[PDB]
RNA sequence: AGUAUGGGAGAGGAUGGUAGAAUUCCAGGUGUAGCGGUGAAAUGCGUAGAGAUCUGGAGGAAUACCGAUGGCGAAGGCAGCCAUCUGGCCUAAUACUGACGCUGAGGUACGAAAGCAUGGGGAGCAAACAGGAUUAGAUACCCUGGUAGUCCAUGCCGUAAACGAUGUCUACUAGCCGUUGGGGCCUUUGAGGCUUUAGUGGCGCAGCUAACGCGAUAAGUAGACCGCCUGGGGAGUACGGUCGCAAGACUAAAACUCAAAUGAAUUGACGGGGGCCCGCACAAGCGGUGGAGCAUGUGGUUUAAUUCGAUGCAACGCGAAGAAC
RNA sequence: GAUUGGAGUCUGCAACUCGACUCCAUGAAGUCGGAAUCGCUAGUAAUCGCGGAUCAGAAUGCCGCGGUGAAUACGUUCCCG
RNA sequence: GGCUAUGUAGCUCAGUUGGUUAGAGCACCGCACUCAUAAUGCGGGGGUCACAAGUUCAAGUCUCGUCAUAGCCACCA
């Protein structure tokens, strides 16, 4: 119902899953899709293809809200960031900027123990 | 990063300028380092090995 | 072959039309060394299409094979020119068998005639291939 | 050996304040089916609305980049920034005292982490513990949680592969290349080049060593003083004693038993160590087997006997190129 | 073209257990085969027939012979040695 | 007595008001993978969907009754 022209794309990429959230500016969410939603259960969540599918779904859903140019922010390591941002452009959006915003501590809290596998 | 994109820049080329920006920044290296806690003994050993390797590289490139 | 690169085999043109495309199509049709039966089938099909429409068999066969020829295969990948002709002949062979004419030569002539105007089962197979291809 | 005066570098120590990033929790806005986790899963969280995203609060702990084979400290150790109190070191030239030195049994001070006592604090992490996995079993490694503890104040404990496995002090013995803090000299406008000194590194002549290796930061050549060793186990154990709230620490045997236990280096073998290449090994193709009926061999079962061998690849149309007698 | 009923030939002292072949009758499963797995780089694979050793008789096995006669190899990631 | 809710393989949960044209997970047995094993992958077997009738072109799936069970309530010969 509400019409916005400019938007923000948030990509939450990890070694386990990829979450794509489309917001307007000021951070109010409009649409979201994840690799878990489009099948790809379990270990299949982390492949770049699943991230691409989720990004395509989220972009198509946001197109109903009807915005044409968006700014993407990538937060996190792992596969699917590049595939997801490519899929957003391939849907027909104009990307205005692309930057990394993963949080980095200035030596804050202690991380968990190292895995002995 | 803040990779702003020109009128004639394609989407793929913009993303490519992006991974170069982020690879130059090296944030993913910090993310890799942060995920598990490393003991001070292991950190000291790693830095000692790095210093030895750097000096060997300097000697090799000088002669 | 790891190190060695092997040259592609060169086959002789067919004795009748001196066409390596016809020779290779005959080789695809032939089973267990019955080149005589393969020749009978292929030459009967060409004679049938020639009497149906007064057009040079070589030109008709090459035009139809170009029409059926795929630029991509089937999960999309890319193919080389040789694979294009190989897959075109491969798909053209089966539909004639599933047709219902009394002889294989008549069946294959009918299949070629139907694929030339686009209402062929091989054409449908190519359509499946490319409507699969746009998936990626 | 020490004192006065000028100058310099430093995560040296103690007290207080303060800044930014991030994690967790709380409230709210958008919004809707998943999130999280693994080799794969599951336990767990979520339609009384999670995860994601934005704004605002609470609290604790630690200080990204700089960062360095760098620096400081007797050792243990010390890293955001600012102020206060405070120790040592380096460097120049004069002046001053005139052997005032070195080492050090007993003694005494400090002394990582864990642990203990009293009172606080508690974000994250995490012994014990609970559950889910894996496994023949799993008490573990993996996963989801989680208490002591890790933090502060005041005390105790006195041990570490507390290591350079190398006690402190002094003098002498080729050279070459780095780096940190200073002094001097020379070019000539500003940045370079020579030296000298105190640290910190890489090679290396002589010498030394069983060898590996050390080699002006000696494991070389000599001197002063202290500590320690005398085959492997029993054993840093027992009894006695000192200290400690306790855990325990320190001092420290014998009976008995074996003919070895060790260090360095050499050849081979092995590795669920690495690198390199080839092969119808995989890819690309064509045709088969596993399904049916029958032939033949084997296992098993049965039998009076179903004669004996061959058993992963490398046994199974194999010895047998031919059992009605 | 399995199985079964009936009738025969030959080898052999002797075809019940337990031979091969011929004729009449009968006419089973089977309509292309799951997970998986095998061979083959050219006169090869595939397909068609012919011969021999053993041997009185008893090959779909073994060892040979010729006829017709293909498809595909971009490459070394992956699997095996 | 009144109101409700259930009864599906060797063991369990679906399938729930029409054309249900009963499946899913563990038990097995056989096969495959392995140097040997698992897990896993494949195949086969293992119920006849509480019973009895009614409508209907469609009934485990709906309507009537008869069982077994569970929950709450009511019972002054
Ligand atoms: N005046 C007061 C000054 C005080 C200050 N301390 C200065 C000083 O006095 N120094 C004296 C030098 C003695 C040195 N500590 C002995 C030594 O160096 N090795 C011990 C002898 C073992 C053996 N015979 C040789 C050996 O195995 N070597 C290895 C080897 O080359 C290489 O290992 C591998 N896998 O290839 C390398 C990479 O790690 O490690 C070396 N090993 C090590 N390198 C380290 C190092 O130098 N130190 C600390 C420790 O970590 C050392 N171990
Ligand atoms: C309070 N609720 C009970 C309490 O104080 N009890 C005793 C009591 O004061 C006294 O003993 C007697 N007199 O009975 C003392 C020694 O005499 O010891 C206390 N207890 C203790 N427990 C402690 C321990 O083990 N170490 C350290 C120190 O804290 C010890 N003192």
């Amino acid at each position: 119902t509400r019409t916005v022209s400019e938007g923000v794309a948030h990509i939450h990429a990890s070694f386990n899953n990829t979450i794509v959230t489309i917001t307007d500016r000021q951070g109010n969410a409009l649409a979201w899709a994840t690799s878990g939603g489009q099948g790809f259960r379990g270990s299949r969540k982390s492949t770049p293809f699943a991230a691409q599918v989720a990004a395509e779904v989220a972009g198509k859903a946001a197109l109903d809200y009807g915005l044409k140019n968006l700014d993407v922010l990538v937060k996190g390591p792992g596969p699917g960031r590049e595939s997801a941002v490519r899929a957003l452009g391939a849907v027909g959006y104009k990307i205005n900027s692309i930057t990394d915003v993963t949080p980095i501590p200035h030596n804050g809290c202690r991380p968990p123990k190292k895995r002995r596998v | 990063p803040q990779v702003k994109l020109k009128e004639g820049e394609p989407v793929d080329v913009a993303i490519r300028r992006f991974k170069r920006s982020c690879e130059k920044a090296g944030v993913l290296a910090d993310v890799r380092k942060r995920e598990f806690y490393e003991k001070p003994t292991q950190e000291r050993k790693r830095k000692k090995a790095a210093a030895v390797k750097r000096y060997q590289k300097k000697l090799a490139r000088e002669s | 072959p790891r190190r060695r690169v092997v040259a592609a085999r060169e086959i002789l043109p067919d004795p009748k039309f001196s066409s390596q495309t016809i020779a290779k199509f005959m080789n695809h049709v032939m089973q267990d060394g019955k080149k005589s039966i393969a020749e009978s089938i292929v030459y009967g099909a060409l004679e049938r299409v020639q009497e149906k429409n007064k057009v040079d068999p070589v030109e008709f066969f090459e035009t139809t094979l170009e029409k059926v020829r795929p630029m991509v295969e089937v999960v999309p990948m890319e193919v080389r020119p040789s694979r294009r002709t190989a897959l075109a002949m491969r798909w053209l062979v089966d539909a004639a068998a599933k047709r219902s004419e009394k002889t294989m030569a008549l069946r294959l002539a009918g299949e070629l005639l139907d694929a030339a105007e686009g209402k062929g089962a091989a054409i449908k197979k190519r359509e499946d291939v490319h409507r699969m291809a746009e998936a990626n």
